[PDB]
């Protein structure tokens, strides 16, 4: 039978190319069970008239596919898509031998399209593999608002979500901009040093003009960018040691060619042996109709493999990616490029000399260069933080203890000093206690200084969706430290599945419970005076807490909670006076708070014990380089006996 | 100047006499220079050639593009042509107003219709209406469903209610040689509600081989997008009988008046620029010169082509070329096989004509009653803005119909009733699987025959008029020879309280 | 260690071990399946439940729970720091010099030091 296909170039002389290699697949089956044909056009500066003069190619022959290639235009956005969108109308099966653009991989709108060379977008697979050989965990992400920077990032993204670890920072600029000193100095301000960059060239060039007026092109950085944006006049300036990756062997657009007839007789050849031999559509005019077997041939055509191909083997992914291209590793060693290794999308196998860095360096970098100036956040809580005003002088008065040795003390700043109502005022005090004395041994443990202050509303916090949106954010110090306020937290914070969903802790160092202060018939909750609301009893908590959760956090429970719904404290000790003054029947709170105070004053009992046990934990921001040393010290405190002689010296100083 | 190009139709003699002169659409402040185009059967040689010729020889303003139902790739040669020549389009019409979400960077298109992510969002709340809760999703290999796949799940994260999905799953269903693997597929899934999204040449295929795994039945009930169902006209065979579906105002307007409001929307937007006293652009050149390399202070006039209202009909357009925040409407196929009205969507609140499903014609969904007793069931009033009442509490809207020979109708406040007796009958929907409308009765309280005719709770199961009957209801000799009873749950009998002691 | 790991012998009744009970080998190639009953256990069927993962159980034949004899860490310390497994349940206690080269979870059971005297 006679099987025509067709093709579009713009060579003239690789056009004889591709007919010695339709004749030269014809010598692997010519026995006339089906027998090859081919056909040529060439491009034009004009659109429309490429769209027409496609239209005559298809009515010239009954064809069976397109091969469309990169003229010497300039403009490589559009040349591919009038013969795509024309021959989409009637399902005709084409190929991409060279185009990268990653727009037409949206299948809903190129109807029917295939390729032979990977993408633009899946360099952030090459990257992530990288990430993972070497070992750089805080990464920035910079990418233009274009549609193929959008859609490598959502690639990037996909990939880092799979793994559940997300990214430091992604910031994006307009396109065809300029002076734009704003978005790298936003993105110098964080520990995360290594940042990748995807964008057109003279964006490229210009993001290195401003980094480098902005010294962040020096030592300590390492940025790896993609393949468009080391070629042209941005690899003209940029700085020494950037990395980046080139194709296997693209733009030969005489390799692919053989592959592409190659793989085009391989699925003919099983197409023709179905029962349905619809025939493709003949004619550009009248036919307002489709090919009956375009997809089914689409269908046979994605799943054909290759044996032996000039570019190695040939499949397709779910959308006709190229599926295993090769990749090269490259390098600026003093304004010369040069390969580093070989990447086949799986793993990297460096195969050839070692690697210099921005720095003139040898040795891996790291990134997160570990600040030293950390803020840190707490609150209000008697047996931890104590709180107290300093006096004129400018320190805080001394005082001595029995064992003979001072009691640390540090300046606290931040609140008003008076909650209820302050227009604006933030104060100077001194904070001491336990919770400050940990502080102390862990600074002096670690090398680093400190600048303590207090939270802005009181509350320990907790999530909470405001009305009219769909966003929730956390209120309070549990808030402080996920917008950037803060750095750590020294308070007694409490470890539950909400907080660690979004934050990490450390070891705990101090365990506890959930139980009940009264004044000296009151038990656990189990009594219908407690599951049923009555005027004789009367309990409460602190607003916006973690009991405020966990007793919302029980449908079962609902009436109960609804009560507490009722009236509550947004408050304190406070709490502990209400109960004293007689309008609070009872109390419950953390074990170690009520513990301390119910031993200290006087005629204040706790009723029975814990139920709920839980315990104490340092806070720190998601994945933070510092959690493994935090603990480590942690357990050593735990195992010298040194929280054992804190510990008494604070709260078994009592009864 | 303005031009019309009609793409297809039946007899095509009315609206081509209609387009004679500019005495229609005499209500635009402004002067009209109409010029209409006709087309044959379609293809992109026919296109290209005539809406070239048309703007070379006629220094078009803009065109408005009219075609005929399910084709699939036309509106991107649109958008093509209007990227190179830069000279807006507007298609009021069938065919071509199916969003494209990536459309090229220099183009003015104007679709008018609305995306996944609104469809889905009136059929969520649409869906939470109704207490239900529970559904399956099934997807043909249709492309651009991914974007549907995940914006249901975003939409369904979106909203307060719990949601609990059961399953998703996606078939390969086309011409009949490849028709089994989504038959077992099909056949293993169960659910009260479904959310389905497909084609309409795949719907045919789709609900044909549901009808055959028992999945129609008035137990069920079915909601599609408006991809589907593209011949609103006359709908087919084969399809179930009340099925919910969204569509955009304007789905029973006259294709005159599509035009009328087409040229409205155009010439108003001219208008009001006119009002600026800046110009009257002129369009670009021709086809056979490319020209057109930037974007001069043209800019403009695409820009103030989108607030421009008319009519008290909100018009804003999306930087996306799909309008933004319309109005529109839900449709299901009552037992006429017509679609009719159901209620509109104005200002971002649920209107619905009916107060209760109807459920119109082995099964499921079972009728249930009961009446307040003061543990076991407990009837109070909604919540104070909402009207969604409480989680773990189920809506019950009493029947006060005490007149329908000359009453029109008793409104159905919206009741929560929970409780002991609501709590079992939770527990048995999640065992036994069935679904379930509480509706307090009013004639009697428990039962007691008045001279041959039965009362209440056991008188309404008697007579057929429920399925079943929960509360505080005893169990005798008297009335158990005429209705069934479970094996008891409650130990009762007959006590005597005392003053005090 | 009887308060958390259990081992049984399988019984005559039907060859498999009693329902709420998992098979586990002692190795050191012949072996003897036994079964495995109690806390970590619990633990670790819900665990399995919940994670989504699947998994086999082998006791350990060297010295009970870890030790450093010149870099020889015998015991699951040993056999988790080797890379012959991937986890090492039940009694195991946290200390600063075991969490340097072997990870750690969240505690679920909270112990110390004590001391016991005839009454
Ligand atoms: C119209 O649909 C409904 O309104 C509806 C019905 C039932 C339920 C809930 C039920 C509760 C709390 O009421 C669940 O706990 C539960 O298990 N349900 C059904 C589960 C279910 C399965 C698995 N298969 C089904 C087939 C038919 C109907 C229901 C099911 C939810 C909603
Ligand atoms: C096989 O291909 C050749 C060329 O690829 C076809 O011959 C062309 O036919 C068109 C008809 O419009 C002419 O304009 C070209 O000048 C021809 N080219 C050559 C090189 O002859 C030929 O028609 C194809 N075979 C069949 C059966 O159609
Ligand atoms: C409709 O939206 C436009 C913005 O696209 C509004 O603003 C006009 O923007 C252009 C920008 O080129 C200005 O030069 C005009 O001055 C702006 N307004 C006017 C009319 O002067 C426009 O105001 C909006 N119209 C409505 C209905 O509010
Ligand atoms: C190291 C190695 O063999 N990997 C790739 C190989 O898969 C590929 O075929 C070849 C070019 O085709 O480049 C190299
Ligand atoms: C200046 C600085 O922070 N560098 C510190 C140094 O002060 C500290 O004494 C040392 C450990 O003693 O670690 C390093
Ligand atoms: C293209 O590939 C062929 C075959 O590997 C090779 O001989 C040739 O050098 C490459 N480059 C060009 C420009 O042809
Ligand atoms: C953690 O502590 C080790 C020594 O215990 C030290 O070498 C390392 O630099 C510390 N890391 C950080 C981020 O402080």
């Amino acid at each position: 039978k006679i099987v025509n296909i067709g093709a579009v170039l713009s060579t003239r002389k690789h056009e004889q190319m591709f007919r010695e290699a339709v004749n030269q697949a014809n010598k692997r089956h010519g026995s006339w069970k089906i027998q090859l044909n081919a056909t040529s056009v060439t491009h034009k500066p004009n659109a429309i008239q490429m769209a027409l003069s496609v239209c005559e190619d298809l009515i010239s022959s009954q064809v069976y596919a397109i091969l469309v290639s990169h003229p010497p235009t300039p403009n490589d956005h559009f040349t591919p898509t009038p013969v795509s969108y024309t021959a989409g109308f009637y399902r005709i099966p084409v190929l991409g031998l060279t185009t990268r653009m990653s727009i037409y991989s949206d299948k809903s709108i190129h109807l029917s399209f295939l390729r032979t060379v990977p993408p633009y977008s899946h360099q952030s697979s090459v990257w992530f593999e990288m990430m993972r050989v070497y070992s750089w965990n805080h990464i920035i992400l910079l990418v233009s608002d274009d549609h193929e920077g959008r859609a490598a990032q959502k690639r990037l993204e996909t990939l880092l979500e799979e793994r559940e670890s997300k990214a430091e920072k992604v910031l994006q600029f307009d396109p065809g901009t300029k002076n734009v000193t704003a978005l790298l100095m936003e993105a110098k301000e964080l520990e995360a040093r290594v940042i990748i960059l995807s964008a057109s060239e003279d964006d490229a060039a210009t993001v290195y003009r401003a980094a480098a007026m902005l010294n962040m092109t020096g030592s300590g950085y390492v940025w790896l960018v993609g393949e468009r944006e080391i070629s042209g006049n941005a690899l003209r300036y940029a700085p020494d040691g950037i990395l980046g990756l080139q194709l296997i062997n693209g733009k030969n657009e005489s390799a692919h060619i053989s592959d592409a007839v190659g793989v085009v007789a391989q699925a003919v050849h099983e197409l023709l042996e179905k029962e349905n031999i619809t025939d493709p559509p003949r004619g550009c005019v009248g036919n307002t109709n489709i090919w009956k077997t375009g997809p089914l041939f689409k269908r046979v055509l994605m799943s054909s493999k290759y044996a032996d191909g000039v570019t190695g083997r040939v499949e397709f992914n779910e959308d006709g990616d190229r599926k295993f291209a090769n990749y090269s590793i490259m390098n600026l060693q003093n304004r010369k490029l040069v390969q580093v290794g070989i990447y086949n999308g799986t793993h990297v196998i460096p195969n050839d000399r070692k690697i210099i860095w921005p720095g003139g360096e040898t040795e891996k970098p790291r990134g997160y260069q570990m600040s030293t100036r950390l803020k840190i956040v707490t609150i209000h809580q008697e047996p931890f933080v104590y709180v107290k005003p300093t006096l004129s002088d400018g320190t805080c008065k001394e005082e001595f203890t029995v064992n003979g040795d001072p009691v640390k003390k540090v300046i606290c700043t931040g609140p008003n000093d008076t909650s209820p109502g302050s227009p604006r005022h933030t104060v100077p005090q001194c904070c001491y206690g336990f919770c400050i004395d940990l502080l102390i041994k862990l600074a002096r443990t670690m090398n680093f200084t400190y600048e303590v202050h207090l939270v802005a509303d009181g509350k320990f916090g907790t999530q909470e969706r405001v009305n009219n949106s769909n966003k929730k954010e956390w209120n309070g110090m549990m808030g402080e430290l996920l917008s950037g306020q803060a750095d750590m937290i020294v308070a007694p914070l409490t470890i539950n599945n909400e907080r660690a969903q979004y934050i990490e802790f450390s070891k705990p160092f101090k365990y506890q419970g959930l139980t009940i202060l009264v004044k000296k018939r009151i038990t656990g909750i189990n009594d219908p005076r407690l599951r049923n609301p009555s005027d004789k009893f009367i309990y409460a908590t602190v607003k916006q807490s973690s009991v405020d959760i966990y007793f919302r956090r029980q449908v079962e429970l609902s009436t109960m909670y609804r009560h507490m719904e009722k009236h509550n404290y947004e408050s304190a000790a406070e709490a502990i006076q209400a109960v004293r003054d007689n309008k609070l029947h009872a109390f419950i709170w953390d074990s170690a708070v009520l513990e301390f105070e119910a031993s200290q004053k006087c005629d204040l009992v706790t009723t029975g014990e814990l139920f709920f046990r839980s315990g104490f934990g340092i806070g720190m921001r998601k994945d933070s380089p510092w959690k493994q040393n935090v603990s480590l010290s942690i357990l050593k405190s735990h195992e010298n006996g040194f929280m054992e002689d804190l510990d008494k010296t604070w709260v078994r100083y009592q009864e | 100047t303005v031009a019309v190009v009609f793409s297809s139709s039946g007899p095509p003699q009315a609206q081509f006499r209609a387009r004679l002169t500019p005495q229609s659409f005499l209500d635009l402040p402004l002067e009209i220079q109409p010029l209409t185009v006709g087309v044959n059967t379609t293809n992109p040689s026919s296109l290209l050639t005539q809406i070239c010729g048309l703007l070379g020889a006629a220094h078009v303003h803009g065109i408005v593009f009219e075609d005929n139902v399910d084709t699939e790739a036309v509106a991107q040669i649109l958008d093509f042509i209007s990227s190179q020549t830069h000279v807006p389009i507007l298609s009021i019409s069938g065919g071509s107003a199916v969003v494209l979400t990536p459309k090229e960077p220099g183009s003015a298109f104007l679709q008018l219709g609305v995306s996944l992510e609104q469809q889905l969002q009136v059929l969520f709340k649409v869906l939470e209406e109704y207490d239900w809760s529970a559904f399956a999703v099934i997807t043909s290999l249709h492309p651009g469903h991914a974007l549907f796949l995940e914006g249901v799940r975003a939409v369904a994260d979106a909203s307060h209610v719990s949601w609990r999905l059961l399953d998703v799953v996606t078939l390969e269903l086309g011409p009949g040689g490849p028709r089994a693997r989504t038959q077992r597929l099909l056949r293993q899934l169960d659910a009260p509600v479904f959310v389905a999204y497909c084609s309409r040449e795949e719907a045919e295929v789709l609900f044909a081989e549901a009808a055959q795994a028992g999945l129609v039945g008035p137990g069920h009930v079915w909601l599609v997008p408006n991809l589907a169902l593209g011949s609103t006209d006359a709908p087919p065979a084969t399809f179930p009988v009340g099925l919910i579906s969204v569509v955009t105002e304007s789905w029973r307007l006259s294709l005159r008046q599509k035009v009328r409001d087409g040229v409205a929307i155009l010439a108003l937007g001219a208008h009001s620029y006119w009002r600026q006293h800046g110009t009257l652009p002129a369009p670009a050149g021709d086809c056979r010169v490319h020209p057109g390399p930037v974007s001069p202070a043209r800019e403009a006039f695409y820009r103030h082509l989108l607030n421009v209202t008319w009519e008290g009909r909100d018009f804003s357009f999306s930087p996306g070329g799909y309008l933004v925040q319309p109005t529109m409407v839900v449709i299901a196929l009552n037992r006429h096989r017509l679609w009719e009205m159901v209620g509109r969507w104005e200002h971002g609140v649920l209107y619905m004509k009916y107060p209760v499903w109807p459920r119109y014609s082995d099964s499921r969904h079972l009728t249930v009653a009961t009446l307040e007793e003061r543990p076991f069931v407990i009837v109070e009033s909604p919540d104070p803005g909402t009207g969604g009442c409480v989680p773990n509490t189920v809506p019950c809207r009493r029947q006060s119909n005490h007149t329908f020979s000359s009453g029109d109708v008793a409104p159905y406040t919206k009741l929560c009733c929970k409780g002991f007796c609501i709590d079992i009958l939770k527990k048995l929907a999640r065992v036994v699987k069935f679904s379930y409308d509480l509706y307090l009765v009013t004639n009697g309280k428990h039962g007691k025959r008045v001279r041959g005719v039965w009362n209440g709770m056991i008188g309404e199961v008697y007579y057929k008029r429920a399925d079943m009957a929960i509360g505080s209801l005893t169990i005798n000799e008297e009335r158990s020879e005429i209705v069934d009873f479970s094996v008891p749950f409650v130990e009762t009998g007959i006590s005597v309280m005392v003053a005090r002691s």
